[PDB]
Protein backbone atom coordinates (compact mmCIF):
# COMPACT_ATOMS: atom_id res chain seq x y z
CA UNK A 1 0.00 0.00 0.00
CA UNK A 2 2.68 2.56 0.84
CA UNK A 3 5.10 1.62 -2.25
CA UNK A 4 1.39 2.38 -4.19
CA UNK A 5 0.96 5.62 -2.21
CA UNK A 6 4.80 6.41 -3.38
CA UNK A 7 4.39 5.86 -7.09
CA UNK A 8 1.02 7.74 -7.65
CA UNK A 9 2.60 10.86 -5.73
CA UNK A 10 5.54 10.90 -7.77
CA UNK A 11 3.93 10.29 -10.62
CA UNK A 12 1.18 12.79 -10.36
CA UNK A 13 4.12 15.14 -9.08
CA UNK A 14 5.49 14.69 -12.57
CA UNK A 15 2.21 14.97 -14.36
CA UNK A 16 2.00 18.64 -11.86
CA UNK A 17 5.17 19.70 -13.33
CA UNK A 18 4.18 18.91 -17.04
CA UNK A 19 1.16 21.14 -16.76
CA UNK A 20 2.85 23.72 -14.85
CA UNK A 21 5.34 24.01 -18.02
CA UNK A 22 2.43 23.58 -20.03
CA UNK A 23 0.69 26.91 -18.36
CA UNK A 24 4.02 29.06 -18.59
CA UNK A 25 3.80 28.43 -22.27
CA UNK A 26 0.16 29.46 -22.39
CA UNK A 27 1.13 32.30 -19.92
CA UNK A 28 4.33 33.47 -22.29
CA UNK A 29 2.25 32.79 -25.21
CA UNK A 30 -0.68 34.96 -24.26
CA UNK A 31 1.34 37.70 -22.84
CA UNK A 32 3.12 37.72 -26.07
CA UNK A 33 0.39 37.89 -29.18
CA UNK A 34 -1.82 40.09 -30.01
CA UNK A 35 -4.85 38.45 -30.07
CA UNK A 36 -6.66 39.55 -27.15
CA UNK A 37 -9.51 41.32 -29.63
CA UNK A 38 -10.02 41.87 -32.97
CA UNK A 39 -12.44 42.88 -35.30
CA UNK A 40 -15.79 41.49 -37.07
CA UNK A 41 -17.51 41.77 -40.29
CA UNK A 42 -19.46 45.43 -38.91
CA UNK A 43 -16.23 47.00 -37.20
CA UNK A 44 -15.26 50.58 -39.32
CA UNK A 45 -11.66 48.97 -39.58
CA UNK A 46 -9.46 45.45 -39.71
CA UNK A 47 -7.37 43.96 -37.27
CA UNK A 48 -6.67 42.87 -33.89
CA UNK A 49 -5.07 44.11 -30.64
CA UNK A 50 -3.43 42.17 -27.39
CA UNK A 51 -2.40 43.70 -23.70
CA UNK A 52 0.19 46.39 -25.34
CA UNK A 53 0.76 45.88 -29.37
CA UNK A 54 -1.91 46.73 -31.60
CA UNK A 55 -2.25 46.64 -35.45
CA UNK A 56 -5.18 48.06 -37.44
CA UNK A 57 -5.69 48.11 -41.22
CA UNK A 58 -5.52 51.64 -43.61
CA UNK A 59 -9.32 51.04 -44.79
CA UNK A 60 -8.88 50.16 -48.58
CA UNK A 61 -10.28 47.11 -49.10
CA UNK A 62 -6.85 45.06 -48.63
CA UNK A 63 -4.81 44.01 -45.88
CA UNK A 64 -2.05 47.19 -45.16
CA UNK A 65 -2.09 46.56 -41.43
CA UNK A 66 0.04 49.18 -40.04
CA UNK A 67 1.18 47.56 -36.26
CA UNK A 68 2.27 49.94 -33.13
CA UNK A 69 2.75 49.50 -29.15
CA UNK A 70 5.48 47.41 -27.23
CA UNK A 71 5.68 46.59 -23.87
CA UNK A 72 9.49 47.92 -23.81
CA UNK A 73 8.30 51.25 -24.80
CA UNK A 74 5.22 52.01 -22.12
CA UNK A 75 4.46 55.36 -24.64
CA UNK A 76 2.82 53.53 -27.37
CA UNK A 77 0.70 51.25 -24.97
CA UNK A 78 -2.80 53.34 -25.82
CA UNK A 79 -4.15 53.36 -22.51
CA UNK A 80 -3.13 53.03 -18.11
CA UNK A 81 -5.37 49.98 -18.26
CA UNK A 82 -3.70 48.52 -20.42
CA UNK A 83 -0.46 49.17 -19.10
CA UNK A 84 -1.55 47.90 -15.95
CA UNK A 85 -2.99 44.76 -17.22
CA UNK A 86 0.16 44.15 -18.84
CA UNK A 87 2.37 44.58 -16.11
CA UNK A 88 0.43 42.20 -14.38
CA UNK A 89 0.40 39.52 -17.17
CA UNK A 90 4.02 39.86 -16.87
CA UNK A 91 4.07 39.51 -12.79
CA UNK A 92 2.16 36.29 -13.49
CA UNK A 93 4.94 35.20 -15.86
CA UNK A 94 7.70 35.57 -13.50
CA UNK A 95 6.04 34.07 -11.00
CA UNK A 96 5.16 31.18 -13.22
CA UNK A 97 8.62 30.96 -14.81
CA UNK A 98 10.28 31.11 -10.60
CA UNK A 99 8.17 28.12 -9.96
CA UNK A 100 9.68 26.26 -12.75
CA UNK A 101 13.30 27.08 -11.34
CA UNK A 102 12.10 26.41 -7.69
CA UNK A 103 11.94 22.78 -9.32
CA UNK A 104 15.21 22.74 -8.99
CA UNK A 105 14.66 22.87 -5.12
CA UNK A 106 13.47 19.64 -5.16
CA UNK A 107 17.56 18.11 -5.02
CA UNK A 108 17.96 19.73 -1.34
CA UNK A 109 14.78 21.59 0.09
CA UNK A 110 12.19 19.35 1.50
CA UNK A 111 9.72 18.63 -1.16
CA UNK A 112 6.49 19.24 0.70
CA UNK A 113 8.22 22.99 1.64
CA UNK A 114 8.97 22.93 -2.02
CA UNK A 115 5.74 21.76 -3.47
CA UNK A 116 3.98 24.56 -0.96
CA UNK A 117 6.57 27.18 -2.02
CA UNK A 118 5.70 26.61 -5.53
CA UNK A 119 1.92 26.35 -4.94
CA UNK A 120 1.68 29.85 -3.33
CA UNK A 121 3.47 31.13 -6.18
CA UNK A 122 0.97 29.78 -8.59
CA UNK A 123 -1.35 31.21 -6.92
CA UNK A 124 -0.32 34.41 -6.76
CA UNK A 125 0.17 33.90 -10.63
CA UNK A 126 -3.61 33.00 -11.18
CA UNK A 127 -4.36 36.96 -8.82
CA UNK A 128 -2.17 38.77 -10.72
CA UNK A 129 -3.38 37.25 -14.23
CA UNK A 130 -6.99 37.87 -12.64
CA UNK A 131 -6.03 41.26 -12.21
CA UNK A 132 -4.83 42.07 -15.48
CA UNK A 133 -7.49 40.11 -17.62
CA UNK A 134 -10.26 41.97 -15.44
CA UNK A 135 -8.38 45.65 -15.94
CA UNK A 136 -7.61 44.90 -19.41
CA UNK A 137 -11.42 45.69 -20.72
CA UNK A 138 -11.47 49.18 -18.73
CA UNK A 139 -9.15 50.43 -21.31
CA UNK A 140 -11.18 49.60 -23.84
CA UNK A 141 -12.84 53.42 -24.12
CA UNK A 142 -9.22 54.81 -25.21
CA UNK A 143 -9.06 56.59 -28.83
CA UNK A 144 -7.26 54.21 -30.48
CA UNK A 145 -9.59 50.83 -29.47
CA UNK A 146 -12.63 53.60 -30.26
CA UNK A 147 -11.22 54.61 -34.19
CA UNK A 148 -10.75 50.40 -34.11
CA UNK A 149 -13.79 49.40 -33.04
CA UNK A 150 -16.15 51.40 -33.22
CA UNK A 151 -18.13 54.67 -31.07
CA UNK A 152 -20.37 51.62 -29.14
CA UNK A 153 -17.03 50.13 -27.68
CA UNK A 154 -16.77 51.48 -24.44
CA UNK A 155 -14.80 50.19 -20.81
CA UNK A 156 -16.35 46.33 -20.43
CA UNK A 157 -18.54 47.01 -23.62
CA UNK A 158 -16.89 44.90 -26.86
CA UNK A 159 -19.58 46.77 -29.55
CA UNK A 160 -18.69 45.37 -32.32
CA UNK A 161 -15.43 44.06 -31.62
CA UNK A 162 -15.03 40.01 -31.06
CA UNK A 163 -12.82 38.27 -28.59
CA UNK A 164 -10.09 35.93 -30.16
CA UNK A 165 -8.13 33.31 -29.25
CA UNK A 166 -5.47 34.54 -26.69
CA UNK A 167 -8.65 36.22 -24.41
CA UNK A 168 -9.99 33.01 -23.51
CA UNK A 169 -6.71 31.78 -23.36
CA UNK A 170 -5.94 33.85 -20.42
CA UNK A 171 -9.35 33.18 -19.08
CA UNK A 172 -8.11 29.28 -19.51
CA UNK A 173 -4.42 30.04 -17.74
CA UNK A 174 -6.47 31.83 -14.93
CA UNK A 175 -8.35 28.78 -14.22
CA UNK A 176 -5.50 26.25 -14.83
CA UNK A 177 -3.22 28.57 -12.32
CA UNK A 178 -5.51 28.52 -9.65
CA UNK A 179 -6.72 24.57 -10.23
CA UNK A 180 -2.44 24.17 -10.54
CA UNK A 181 -1.92 25.73 -7.09
CA UNK A 182 -4.30 23.86 -5.25
CA UNK A 183 -2.68 20.20 -6.50
CA UNK A 184 0.12 21.40 -5.61
CA UNK A 185 -0.78 22.16 -1.97
CA UNK A 186 -2.51 18.63 -1.64
CA UNK A 187 0.63 17.45 -2.87
CA UNK A 188 2.31 18.97 -0.19
CA UNK A 189 0.15 18.33 3.12
CA UNK A 190 -0.09 14.93 1.66
CA UNK A 191 3.89 14.05 0.74
CA UNK A 192 3.83 14.27 4.91
CA UNK A 193 0.63 11.90 5.15
CA UNK B 1 -7.83 22.15 4.12
CA UNK B 2 -10.85 20.13 2.52
CA UNK B 3 -8.58 17.12 4.82
CA UNK B 4 -9.25 19.03 7.79
CA UNK B 5 -5.53 20.08 8.46
CA UNK B 6 -5.26 23.89 10.16
CA UNK B 7 -5.69 26.02 7.71
CA UNK B 8 -1.93 27.15 8.16
CA UNK B 9 -1.20 22.97 8.18
CA UNK B 10 -2.51 23.03 5.00
CA UNK B 11 -1.55 26.39 3.16
CA UNK B 12 1.92 27.42 4.65
CA UNK B 13 5.05 26.23 6.36
CA UNK B 14 5.06 27.64 9.65
CA UNK B 15 6.24 24.90 11.36
CA UNK B 16 10.21 24.17 10.49
CA UNK B 17 10.14 27.45 8.03
CA UNK B 18 15.38 30.80 8.78
CA UNK B 19 16.90 27.76 10.16
CA UNK B 20 18.14 25.94 6.78
CA UNK B 21 20.72 29.26 5.19
CA UNK B 22 23.86 27.12 5.30
CA UNK B 23 22.82 25.20 2.63
CA UNK B 24 21.51 28.36 0.67
CA UNK B 25 25.06 27.95 -1.80
CA UNK B 26 23.98 24.50 -2.45
CA UNK B 27 20.56 26.24 -3.51
CA UNK B 28 21.81 28.94 -5.59
CA UNK B 29 24.41 26.66 -7.20
CA UNK B 30 21.56 25.58 -9.31
CA UNK B 31 19.03 27.78 -9.08
CA UNK B 32 20.49 30.85 -10.13
CA UNK B 33 21.70 28.91 -13.41
CA UNK B 34 18.36 27.30 -14.25
CA UNK B 35 16.65 30.86 -13.76
CA UNK B 36 19.41 32.06 -16.31
CA UNK B 37 18.65 29.31 -18.72
CA UNK B 38 14.54 29.80 -18.52
CA UNK B 39 15.37 33.74 -19.00
CA UNK B 40 17.38 33.16 -22.20
CA UNK B 41 14.91 30.41 -23.52
CA UNK B 42 12.24 32.75 -23.02
CA UNK B 43 14.14 36.10 -24.53
CA UNK B 44 14.92 34.03 -27.77
CA UNK B 45 11.89 32.81 -28.22
CA UNK B 46 10.12 36.24 -27.46
CA UNK B 47 12.14 37.80 -29.48
CA UNK B 48 13.05 35.80 -32.87
CA UNK B 49 10.13 33.47 -33.38
CA UNK B 50 7.33 34.76 -31.65
CA UNK B 51 7.76 37.94 -32.90
CA UNK C 1 -9.76 36.79 -45.80
CA UNK C 2 -13.18 35.25 -44.47
CA UNK C 3 -13.29 37.22 -41.17
CA UNK C 4 -14.50 34.30 -39.41
CA UNK C 5 -13.80 32.99 -36.05
CA UNK C 6 -15.00 29.70 -35.05
CA UNK C 7 -12.65 26.77 -35.79
CA UNK C 8 -9.89 28.97 -34.00
CA UNK C 9 -12.21 29.34 -31.12
CA UNK C 10 -13.51 25.31 -31.01
CA UNK C 11 -9.78 24.28 -31.16
CA UNK C 12 -8.82 27.27 -28.25
CA UNK C 13 -11.69 25.47 -26.49
CA UNK C 14 -11.05 22.34 -26.99
CA UNK C 15 -7.26 22.38 -25.82
CA UNK C 16 -8.37 24.66 -22.69
CA UNK C 17 -10.95 21.68 -21.81
CA UNK C 18 -8.17 19.12 -22.36
CA UNK C 19 -6.21 20.83 -20.12
CA UNK C 20 -8.90 21.14 -17.17
CA UNK C 21 -9.85 17.87 -17.54
CA UNK C 22 -6.23 16.15 -16.83
CA UNK C 23 -6.02 18.83 -13.96
CA UNK C 24 -9.30 17.30 -12.27
CA UNK C 25 -8.11 13.67 -13.11
CA UNK C 26 -5.40 14.65 -11.08
CA UNK C 27 -7.53 15.83 -8.24
CA UNK C 28 -9.89 12.84 -8.74
CA UNK C 29 -6.66 10.50 -8.16
CA UNK C 30 -5.75 12.38 -5.02
CA UNK C 31 -8.93 12.92 -3.38
CA UNK C 32 -9.38 9.19 -3.87
CA UNK C 33 -8.27 8.56 -0.39
C1 LIG D 1 19.10 50.38 -16.31
C2 LIG D 1 20.30 49.46 -16.38
C3 LIG D 1 21.00 49.25 -15.06
C4 LIG D 1 20.08 48.79 -13.95
C5 LIG D 1 19.16 47.66 -14.35
C6 LIG D 1 18.31 47.14 -13.22
C7 LIG D 1 17.03 46.48 -13.68
C8 LIG D 1 15.97 47.44 -14.10
C9 LIG D 1 14.98 46.87 -15.07
C10 LIG D 1 14.65 47.38 -16.23
C11 LIG D 1 14.99 48.76 -16.69
C12 LIG D 1 14.47 49.83 -15.78
C13 LIG D 1 13.30 50.63 -16.34
C14 LIG D 1 13.69 51.62 -17.40
C15 LIG D 1 12.54 52.07 -18.26
C16 LIG D 1 12.95 53.00 -19.39
C17 LIG D 1 13.15 54.40 -18.93
C18 LIG D 1 11.92 54.99 -18.30
O1 LIG D 1 11.42 54.63 -17.28
O2 LIG D 1 11.44 56.02 -19.02
C19 LIG D 1 10.03 56.01 -19.36
C20 LIG D 1 9.66 54.60 -19.77
O3 LIG D 1 10.33 54.32 -21.01
C21 LIG D 1 9.88 53.27 -21.69
O4 LIG D 1 9.38 53.36 -22.78
C22 LIG D 1 10.08 52.00 -20.92
C23 LIG D 1 8.80 51.31 -20.59
C24 LIG D 1 9.01 49.87 -20.17
C25 LIG D 1 10.06 49.68 -19.12
C26 LIG D 1 10.19 48.26 -18.63
C27 LIG D 1 10.48 47.27 -19.72
C28 LIG D 1 10.42 45.83 -19.27
C29 LIG D 1 11.37 45.49 -18.15
C30 LIG D 1 11.23 44.07 -17.65
C31 LIG D 1 12.21 43.68 -16.57
C32 LIG D 1 12.11 42.24 -16.15
C33 LIG D 1 13.22 41.77 -15.25
C34 LIG D 1 13.19 40.29 -14.95
C35 LIG D 1 14.25 39.84 -13.98
C36 LIG D 1 14.29 38.35 -13.74
C37 LIG D 1 9.81 57.00 -20.48
O5 LIG D 1 10.19 58.34 -20.06
P1 LIG D 1 10.33 59.47 -21.19
O6 LIG D 1 10.27 60.82 -20.53
O7 LIG D 1 11.50 59.10 -22.05
O8 LIG D 1 8.99 59.26 -22.05
C38 LIG D 1 8.72 60.14 -23.17
C39 LIG D 1 8.75 59.34 -24.45
O9 LIG D 1 8.38 60.19 -25.54
C40 LIG D 1 10.10 58.71 -24.73
O10 LIG D 1 10.11 58.05 -25.99
C1 LIG E 1 10.87 23.95 -22.25
C2 LIG E 1 10.60 23.98 -20.75
C3 LIG E 1 11.90 23.70 -19.98
C4 LIG E 1 11.61 23.57 -18.48
C5 LIG E 1 12.65 22.64 -17.82
C6 LIG E 1 12.36 22.56 -16.32
C7 LIG E 1 13.52 21.86 -15.60
C8 LIG E 1 14.14 22.79 -14.56
C9 LIG E 1 15.47 22.24 -14.02
C10 LIG E 1 15.57 21.20 -13.19
C11 LIG E 1 14.35 20.41 -12.66
C12 LIG E 1 14.72 19.65 -11.37
C13 LIG E 1 13.80 18.44 -11.14
C14 LIG E 1 14.44 17.53 -10.06
C15 LIG E 1 13.46 16.42 -9.67
C16 LIG E 1 14.17 15.37 -8.82
C17 LIG E 1 13.27 14.98 -7.64
C18 LIG E 1 13.97 13.91 -6.78
O1 LIG E 1 15.09 14.08 -6.43
O2 LIG E 1 13.29 12.73 -6.41
C19 LIG E 1 12.38 12.77 -5.32
C20 LIG E 1 10.99 13.18 -5.82
O3 LIG E 1 10.85 14.60 -5.96
C21 LIG E 1 9.66 15.01 -6.60
O4 LIG E 1 8.67 14.34 -6.55
C22 LIG E 1 9.65 16.35 -7.38
C23 LIG E 1 9.20 16.12 -8.84
C24 LIG E 1 9.99 17.00 -9.82
C25 LIG E 1 9.08 17.64 -10.89
C26 LIG E 1 9.81 18.80 -11.59
C27 LIG E 1 10.78 18.27 -12.68
C28 LIG E 1 10.03 18.14 -14.04
C29 LIG E 1 11.02 17.75 -15.15
C30 LIG E 1 10.24 17.29 -16.40
C31 LIG E 1 10.65 18.07 -17.68
C32 LIG E 1 9.50 17.99 -18.70
C33 LIG E 1 9.82 18.85 -19.93
C34 LIG E 1 8.67 18.71 -20.95
C35 LIG E 1 8.30 20.09 -21.51
C36 LIG E 1 7.46 19.91 -22.78
C37 LIG E 1 12.86 13.69 -4.19
O5 LIG E 1 14.21 13.42 -3.90
P1 LIG E 1 14.65 12.97 -2.37
O6 LIG E 1 13.60 12.05 -1.78
O7 LIG E 1 15.97 12.25 -2.43
O8 LIG E 1 14.79 14.34 -1.43
C38 LIG E 1 14.36 14.30 -0.08
C39 LIG E 1 15.13 15.34 0.73
O9 LIG E 1 15.36 14.86 2.02
C40 LIG E 1 16.48 15.62 0.05
O10 LIG E 1 16.28 15.84 -1.32
C1 LIG F 1 29.95 23.37 -14.28
C2 LIG F 1 29.61 22.40 -13.14
C3 LIG F 1 30.91 21.80 -12.60
C4 LIG F 1 30.65 20.94 -11.37
C5 LIG F 1 30.02 19.60 -11.78
C6 LIG F 1 28.63 19.43 -11.16
C7 LIG F 1 28.74 19.22 -9.65
C8 LIG F 1 28.09 17.90 -9.23
C9 LIG F 1 28.56 17.55 -7.82
C10 LIG F 1 27.54 16.63 -7.13
C11 LIG F 1 26.65 17.44 -6.19
C12 LIG F 1 27.32 17.59 -4.82
O1 LIG F 1 27.02 16.85 -3.94
O2 LIG F 1 28.30 18.58 -4.57
C13 LIG F 1 27.98 19.93 -4.80
C14 LIG F 1 26.73 20.41 -4.05
C15 LIG F 1 26.78 19.99 -2.59
O3 LIG F 1 28.01 20.39 -2.04
P1 LIG F 1 28.37 20.00 -0.48
O4 LIG F 1 28.47 21.26 0.34
O5 LIG F 1 27.29 19.11 0.09
O6 LIG F 1 29.69 19.27 -0.45
O7 LIG F 1 25.56 19.92 -4.66
C16 LIG F 1 24.87 20.77 -5.56
O8 LIG F 1 24.69 21.91 -5.31
C17 LIG F 1 24.31 20.20 -6.86
C18 LIG F 1 25.25 20.54 -8.02
C19 LIG F 1 24.63 21.62 -8.91
C20 LIG F 1 25.54 21.83 -10.12
C21 LIG F 1 24.95 22.90 -11.04
C22 LIG F 1 25.51 22.70 -12.46
C23 LIG F 1 25.24 23.95 -13.30
C24 LIG F 1 26.56 24.65 -13.60
C25 LIG F 1 26.31 26.02 -14.23
C26 LIG F 1 27.58 26.54 -14.90
C27 LIG F 1 27.62 26.13 -16.37
C1 LIG G 1 14.28 35.03 -13.42
C2 LIG G 1 13.26 34.10 -14.05
C3 LIG G 1 12.63 33.23 -12.99
C4 LIG G 1 12.19 34.87 -14.82
C5 LIG G 1 12.66 35.62 -16.05
C6 LIG G 1 11.53 36.36 -16.76
C7 LIG G 1 11.83 36.77 -18.21
C8 LIG G 1 11.71 35.55 -19.13
C9 LIG G 1 10.96 37.96 -18.68
C10 LIG G 1 11.20 39.22 -17.83
C11 LIG G 1 10.88 40.42 -18.73
C12 LIG G 1 10.30 39.80 -20.01
C13 LIG G 1 10.23 40.63 -21.29
C14 LIG G 1 9.44 41.91 -21.05
C15 LIG G 1 9.06 42.59 -22.32
C16 LIG G 1 9.07 42.03 -23.52
C17 LIG G 1 8.66 42.83 -24.74
C18 LIG G 1 7.63 42.09 -25.58
O1 LIG G 1 7.37 42.83 -26.78
C19 LIG G 1 8.13 40.71 -25.92
C20 LIG G 1 8.42 39.91 -24.65
C21 LIG G 1 9.48 40.58 -23.76
C22 LIG G 1 10.83 40.58 -24.50
C23 LIG G 1 9.56 39.81 -22.40
C24 LIG G 1 10.17 38.41 -22.53
C25 LIG G 1 10.31 37.66 -21.20
C26 LIG G 1 11.06 38.46 -20.14
C27 LIG G 1 12.53 38.66 -20.56
C1 LIG H 1 17.92 31.21 -4.25
C2 LIG H 1 17.64 30.10 -3.26
C3 LIG H 1 16.56 30.55 -2.28
C4 LIG H 1 16.23 29.43 -1.30
C5 LIG H 1 14.97 29.80 -0.52
C6 LIG H 1 14.74 28.84 0.65
C7 LIG H 1 14.44 27.42 0.16
C8 LIG H 1 13.68 26.64 1.23
C9 LIG H 1 14.51 26.51 2.51
C10 LIG H 1 14.34 25.13 3.15
C11 LIG H 1 12.94 24.99 3.73
C12 LIG H 1 12.84 23.70 4.54
O1 LIG H 1 12.52 22.62 3.98
O2 LIG H 1 13.07 23.71 5.78
C1 LIG I 1 27.87 29.37 -20.27
C2 LIG I 1 26.50 28.72 -20.23
C3 LIG I 1 25.42 29.77 -19.99
C4 LIG I 1 24.04 29.12 -20.02
C5 LIG I 1 23.04 30.00 -20.78
C6 LIG I 1 23.24 29.83 -22.29
C7 LIG I 1 22.75 31.03 -23.09
C8 LIG I 1 23.69 32.23 -22.96
C9 LIG I 1 23.31 33.30 -23.97
C10 LIG I 1 24.12 33.12 -25.26
C11 LIG I 1 23.73 34.23 -26.23
C12 LIG I 1 24.73 34.29 -27.38
C13 LIG I 1 24.07 34.97 -28.57
C14 LIG I 1 23.31 33.96 -29.42
C15 LIG I 1 22.76 34.68 -30.65
C16 LIG I 1 22.12 33.68 -31.60
O1 LIG I 1 20.96 33.24 -31.37
O2 LIG I 1 22.75 33.29 -32.62
C1 LIG J 1 6.07 27.03 -28.86
C2 LIG J 1 6.25 28.43 -28.28
C3 LIG J 1 6.98 28.34 -26.94
C4 LIG J 1 7.16 29.73 -26.34
C5 LIG J 1 8.20 29.72 -25.21
C6 LIG J 1 7.74 28.79 -24.09
C7 LIG J 1 8.49 29.08 -22.77
C8 LIG J 1 7.84 28.24 -21.67
C9 LIG J 1 8.36 28.56 -20.27
C10 LIG J 1 9.85 28.27 -20.16
CL1 LIG K 1 7.10 45.12 -27.28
Amino acid sequence: YHEHYMRNSRAIGVLWAIFTICFAIINVVVFIQPYWVGDSVSTPKPGYFGLFHYCVGSGLAGRELTCRGSFTDFSTIPSSAFKAAAFFVLLSMVLILGCITCFSLFFFCNTATVYKICAWMQLLAALCLVLGCMIFPDGWDAETIRDMCGAKTGKYSLGDCSVRWAYILAIIGILNALILSFLAFVLGNRQTD
Amino acid sequence: CLDGKDCASFFCCFEDCHIRIAKMDSYARIFFPTAFCLFNLVYWVSYLYLG
Amino acid sequence: DSRDYSTELSVTVAVGASLLFLNILAFAALYYK
